[PDB]
DNA sequence: AAACTATGCATGCTCTACTGCTTCTGATCTAGTCGACT
DNA sequence: GACTAGATCAGAAGCAGTAGAGCATGCATAGTTT
């Protein structure tokens, strides 16, 4: 996946879209606006490098690069921002609905071929490389050109041309009084038609709920941290890329702005002699270390040379049984090693053979790791990983090697001496009962970082000028109420068995 | 490809964090 | 605005103050009506000149000004029907308000 | 050395740097004028090209009296050398 | 605070200079070990007293010189902070002698020095290390009082010998058998009995060798200080609570001393100044005071201001120092590959607390029996960001505790898709390739199945090896200090040897590697 | 015996360099159209 | 010839992640004073 993502929102502006069947139900136009705003927010948080556009068709006024009638391009393909979100929200309310009607109009003839043509023109106007070209059609009508067949053929031809070009189109059908029949006219326009999505739809599209589900997490495309070299011998060599399947999430770095005008300010640093008052360079400086009364002076190049043992890469040392790899011997997050094949040919077969043989023998490959030049070597273990996929053939664990850092002697610390005190069988049984009561299934993505979520919510409130920032419920709390209600009298019995009455913990 | 994230093509959809759900 | 209010180091003023200043083309003194927040220095300054509510001690009050003053004070339920009626009667008697028709 | 006058170009080397250089020169016994004047004889440049130097010279001459001696265009290296040696170092081609 | 005193007894006898061809004499190995110890104790900037006593020299200088006793023993350096002078004495101005000295007499002198110099300052850890080859005549008359005084004075004793109970630190046999002498055997028996009497069947673990000591950090085993304890309360609900103390079992070690930038000529820090300035994005380069800068954040195509006070007011807040057990999950559901953080915590019961110890032991035993781990919430203090981690039991005959390791959040997981290798047809290895890989794996095995106990013994344990960067830095600093004008020396041979596997695997992995090379076509592209 | 002060440590924050990967941009080679010439 | 187009390949900016340095600050524990 190389390039950017392009999304164009097509919101129909017919009379039927501006009417609500039942009370306490937002009109389809407002629902589309909210969905667009949610998508904009999700794109801003996850990846702001993508391009989003908003185009309205069926309006009285027209604004297009070709001067097509009855089409308005509210926002051209550009990176999302708070200004576009506010502009969309301006039409959110009923007063916003009136403003949209006054400044845009509604209830005019339109051609699907025309909107597809303007969308294609917008796509062709992007100078950046687009990995995905997508269009979303928000419309509750299923038979727009029911009074004319030539327009239907023109729309079919335009949709076919867009499909051939590589444009991927979706129809976000909304609620209709009578019902939505995709099989009537839109079946031949959607890029992919599902067999299930054939019956008449009397409710909202399921995609709308997914779109409205805001996601707050940065999405990073696949990228190799380093294309290192694995050397089984001074002559045998292969190339392997290193990836970080797990990486700590940090909030975006702050930026300095000028209070008076709120503009970026450049930060610079300089070094000069207090006597000569002239600029100095790193090559005109020495590093000093004072131990007691003695002073030791070394050049910067010498200090860099201090931590130089071997060239960057991985050097094989041997194979060790997996039983000898302690679970508690953890120092840094593990990495993933996968064959590259873009540098040396024939490495993939060797990697596969090594993986299968290590899995059969249950042996991890011990190696010396030097991620970069002038970096002290470390001892790492590569444990083979078996490609694991859950139901419906979705991968959950890729095949390769898991690189785990083995702590050195210095990294280990000695604990204070303690006297063992065995627990009686009754107390162990009570604890077993408590644990069984508090049983729960764990998954890798069952918790959210409260700090990052709160920061994102605060930034959203600041940018959109919202009244207050919606408090983010944190799942990291132990919800003591439910645990107490579930345990019952087990805690009291355990305290009586273990804790003496005159303890007061 | 069921489960693909509509917002972010090429990224699998991720279920909302359910926290601790006792059995 | 809420964050600025919480940090008691600045004064929050309604836009109406600036509009009135433009209307008269002059610097108009502050009033509690225009002030959404009051810094401790400004709060002390207003305490001496102005009542805790949006009412003044020196400059008299008019119909509109008294209406705004009454708007600022929110209804409270520390009174009782019987004691409230007794207080109203005492107030009318003290200032000779027995000539009212109602 | 009251006879010799030295001036600095504020809008091309910052404010803190200019203040530090002025303080160092004053401590060294060199008089630095806060505001540009005809009495200035030496002007120090910093990270600038010849075209901008001649533009600055033209701008200065545009508001200077005739029959005078515009200060010679001189670089920061000279000032650093003079401060290090404690006395005005002779000017050579590089500074000019 | 905390302080310790160490006495290093070094043999200087003629036998110490003996060296078999192709091997380094024991004198060089002892000098290297003592130099490493002194470098660690001096460059670490720790308040520790070090004294050096040389026995076997031509001269005699010690307090016990009233009569003709304890001859050929010199107290080279008394109990004082280790300065560079000790390093110079160790390196250059110390040469082997020719007159033998009694090991027992040297131990007597060392013990007397420890007793006499332990009057001014207070020491809570007294250690004596004896470096000798056990090739000199000795008398056992004073042995009984030696043991009595060692037991009474609470003095730790360590021994270093050229051989254990060829390359330095090669993870292989040293001093091949059938070379030890009868006198060496007798001395070994005496030291073994002394160590057994002192440590009580553990003394055999305190008799190391120079080759092993160079790569085992054994010299500082009794000197290193225990880390502080983090107290907290493990709460399962709103009522149950167990007082616990957490220590940092594993944490990456980094040099604390930081390089200081100084002027090239005067070699002084005062003549260097680093200044930070801010300017607008304009050619004029307008200057702005540090107090006219506001923090802000990028929201995509625009930047929204976010004042520091506003951020502090609106930042997530939680109660500090919380250790709550969110729940219990099967150990299989938690995998090592998802482990996060840069530290591992060991949680024990509160010290001198019987009820807390019993409760923690019961919890650990229940978790072990049920094969479960505890998903818990951990926060060092108010400022520390809350973390979700996994605590699992760790039961050993010596002690039992919990091991806590941080777990990843839903935002810290990367979803990368990798092409399958099992079903791939373009990279399907042949049977011969698999056989060659199997042979290579078998030949390069680093673990041996000892049939005496039917146990796996590790021939190349990388966890016990010290970090070579610290030793390299100390060596280079010492070389620069002793020789102010000279290029830095190369990496020590023993450092390379300890970072390489035993020669047995290298020799046994030649034919398999050749078969792999000939059966696998590899070419750069 | 209790209150105040001292050191000591840990963790999160900020900056500056360093290296490696990905995407955008500027310099360099040819098809077509008009024109010049013999 | 001339030019403008078109394509096409080599260098620079941005990003991500790591290490090394210096500090905020609060939570614990050892020492001194009333």
């Amino acid at each position: 996946y190389s390039g950017r993502d392009s999304l164009i929102f097509l919101v129909d502006a017919s009379k039927a879209m501006f009417e609500s069947q039942s009370e306490d139900e937002l009109t389809p136009f407002d629902m589309s606006i909210q969905c667009i705003q949610s998508v904009y927010i999700s794109k801003i948080i996850s990846s702001d490098r993508d391009l989003l556009a908003v185009v309205f068709y069926g309006t009285e006024k027209d604004k297009n690069s070709v001067n097509f009638k009855n089409i308005y391009v509210l926002q051209e393909l550009d990176n999302p921002g708070a200004k576009r979100i506010l502009e969309l929200d301006q039409f959110k309310g009923q007063q916003g609905q009136k403003r949209f009607q006054d400044m845009m109009g509604h209830g005019s003839d339109y051609s699907l071929s025309e909107v597809l043509w303007v969308c294609a023109n917008l796509f062709s106007d992007v100078q950046f490389k687009m990995s995905h070209k997508r269009i979303m059609l928000f419309t509750n009508e299923d038979n727009p050109h029911g009074n004319d067949s030539a327009k239907a053929s023109r729309a079919r031809t335009k949709a076919g041309d867009l499909r051939d070009t590589g444009i991927f189109l979706d129809l976000m059908h909304l609620k209709k009084p009578g019902g939505f029949d995709i099989s009537l006219f839109y079946r031949d326009i959607i890029s992919i038609a599902e067999d299930e999505d054939l019956r008449v739809h009397f409710e909202e599209s399921s995609k709308l709920e997914d779109l409205l589900r805001k996601v707050r997490a940065k999405e990073t495309r696949k990228r190799a941290l380093s294309r290192l070299k694995l050397k089984l011998n001074k002559d045998i060599v292969i190339s392997v890329g290193i990836y970080n399947l797990v990486q700590k999430a940090l909030k975006p770095p702050p930026i300095k702005l000028y209070r008076e005008t709120n503009e970026p300010v450049k930060t610079k640093t300089r070094t000069f002699n207090t006597s000569t008052g002239g600029l100095l360079l790193p090559s005109d400086t020495k590093r000093s270390q004072i131990y007691g009364s003695r002073q030791i002076i070394l050049e910067k190049e010498e200090t860099e040379e201090l931590k130089r043992f071997d060239d960057p890469g991985l050097m094989l040392m041997g194979f060790k049984p997996l039983v000898l790899l302690k679970k508690h011997h953890y120092l840094r997050p593990s990495l993933f090693v996968y064959p590259e094949e873009s540098l040396v040919i024939g490495s993939s077969t060797l990697f596969s053979a090594l993986l299968i043989k290590c899995l059969e023998k249950e042996v991890a490959a011990l190696c010396r790791y030097t991620p970069r030049r002038n970096i002290p070597p470390y001892f790492v273990a590569l444990v083979p990983q078996e490609e694991e996929l859950d139901d419906q053939k979705i991968q959950v664990t890729p095949p390769g090697f898991q690189l785990v850092f083995l702590p050195f002697a210095d990294d280990k610390r000695k604990m204070p001496f303690t006297e063992k005190i065995m627990a009686t069988p009754e107390q162990v049984g009570k604890m077993k009962a408590i644990v069984e009561k508090l049983r729960f299934t764990y998954r890798s993505d069952s918790f959210e970082n409260p700090v990052l979520q709160q920061h994102f919510r605060n930034l959203e409130a600041l940018a959109l000028d919202l009244m207050e920032p919606e408090q983010a419920v944190d799942l990291t709390l132990p919800k003591v109420e439910a645990m107490n209600k579930r345990l019952g009298s087990l805690v009291d019995e355990f305290k009586e068995l273990v804790y003496p009455p005159d303890y007061n913990p | 490809c069921p489960g693909e994230s509509l917002i972010n093509p090429g990224f699998k959809s991720k279920k909302p964090a359910g926290g601790v759900d006792f059995d | 605005v809420k964050n600025i209010i919480l940090s008691n180091k600045h004064d929050v003023v309604k836009p109406a103050w600036l509009l009135e200043c433009f209307k008269t083309k002059s610097f108009v003194p502050w009033q509690p009506r225009f002030m959404i927040h009051m810094c401790p220095s400004t709060k002390e300054h207003f305490a001496r000149e102005y009542d805790c509510y949006g009412d003044s001690y020196f400059i008299d009050t008019d119909l509109n000004q008294l209406k705004e003053v009454f708007s600022g004070i929110k209804n409270s339920n520390e009174q009782t029907p019987e004691e409230m009626a007794s207080l109203i009667a005492d107030l009318e008697y003290r200032y000779s308000w027995d000539c009212s028709p109602l | 050395f009251p006879g010799v006058a030295i001036y600095l170009v504020e809008p091309r080397m910052g404010r803190s740097r200019r203040a530090f250089l002025t303080g160092l020169a004053r401590s060294k016994g060199f008089r630095v004028l806060d505001a540009c004047s005809s009495e200035a004889t030496h002007v120090v440049m910093e990270e600038t090209s010849a075209e901008e130097a001649v533009s600055w010279q033209e701008r200065r001459m545009a508001a200077a009296p005739p029959g005078c001696t515009p200060p010679a265009l001189l670089d920061i290296s000279w000032l650093t050398e003079s401060l290090g040696a404690g006395q005005p170092v002779p000017v050579e081609c590089r500074h000019r | 605070g905390n302080k310790a005193a160490v006495v290093l007894c070094m043999d200087v006898g003629f036998t110490m200079s003996n060296s078999i061809p192709g091997i380094e004499s024991p004198f060089e190995q002892a000098k290297k070990v003592i130099t490493m110890f002194v470098q660690r104790q001096v460059f670490a900037e720790n308040k520790d007293e070090i004294a050096l006593v040389l026995f076997g020299t031509d001269g005699t200088d010690n307090p016990l010189s009233g009569g003709d006793q304890y001859q050929n023993i010199t107290v080279h350096r008394h109990l004082m902070l280790p300065d560079f002078d000790l390093l110079e004495d160790i390196e250059s101005k110390i040469q082997p002698g020719s007159q033998q000295a009694d090991f027992l007499d040297a131990l007597i002198v060392s013990m007397d020095v420890i007793q006499h110099e332990t009057i001014g300052k207070k020491f809570e850890k007294r250690h004596i290390e004896i470096f000798t080859d056990l090739s000199s005549r000795f008398s056992k008359s004073q042995l009984d009082i030696i043991i009595h005084s060692l037991k009474k004075c609470d003095i730790s004793l360590q021994f270093f010998l050229p051989f254990s109970l060829f390359r330095l630190g090669g993870h292989g046999p040293s001093f091949p058998l059938k070379g030890i002498t009868e006198q060496q055997k007798e001395g070994l028996e005496i030291v073994k009995m002394v160590m057994i009497s002192l440590e009580g069947e553990d003394g055999l673990d305190e008799i190391y060798s120079f080759s092993e000591s160079l790569r085992k950090l054994c010299v500082f085993k009794k000197i290193e200080r225990h880390s502080i304890h983090w107290p907290c309360r493990l709460t399962i609900g709103s009522n149950l609570s167990i007082r616990i103390a957490a220590y940092k079992s594993i944490l990456q070690e980094r040099v604390k001393k930081t390089w200081t930038v100084v002027d090239a000529k005067t070699l002084k820090k005062e003549d260097i100044q680093k200044e930070t300035v801010y300017c607008l994005n304009d050619d004029d380069e307008t200057e702005v005071l540090k107090e006219d800068i506001i923090q802000g954040f990028r929201y995509g195509s625009d930047i929204v201001p976010f004042s520091k006070v506003d951020e502090e007011q609106m930042k997530y807040k939680s109660e500090g120092k919380c250790f709550s057990v969110l729940g219990f999950c099967k150990s299989s559901q938690v995998q090592r590959r998802f482990f996060m953080g840069n530290q591992v915590l060991k949680v024990f019961a509160a010290r001198d607390d019987e009820a807390a110890a019993v409760a923690l032991s019961s919890l650990i035993h229940a978790l072990d029996d049920l094969d479960m781990v505890a998903i818990v919430r951990y926060a060092y203090d108010k400022r520390a960001n809350p973390q979700v981690g996994v605590a699992f039991p760790h039961i050993k005959h010596n002690y039992e505790c919990l091991v806590y390791v941080q777990l990843p959040f839903m935002e810290d997981l990367r979803q990368y898709m990798f092409s399958s290798l099992k079903n791939s047809k373009k990279y399907a290895p042949t049977e011969a390739q698999l056989n060659a890989v199997d042979a290579l794996i078998d030949s390069m095995s680093l673990a041996k199945k000892d049939e005496k106990t039917d146990t796996l013994e590790d021939l190349f344990p990388t966890t016990k090896i010290p970090n070579p960067r610290f030793q390299r830095l100390f060596q280079c600093l010492l070389h620069r200090a002793l020789h102010p004008r000279e290029p830095l020396p190369p990496i020590q041979q023993h450092i390379w040897n300890m970072l390489n596997p035993p020669a047995e695997v290298t020799t046994k992995s030649q034919i398999p590697l050749s078969k792999i090379k000939t059966l696998f076509p590899l070419i750069e592209a």
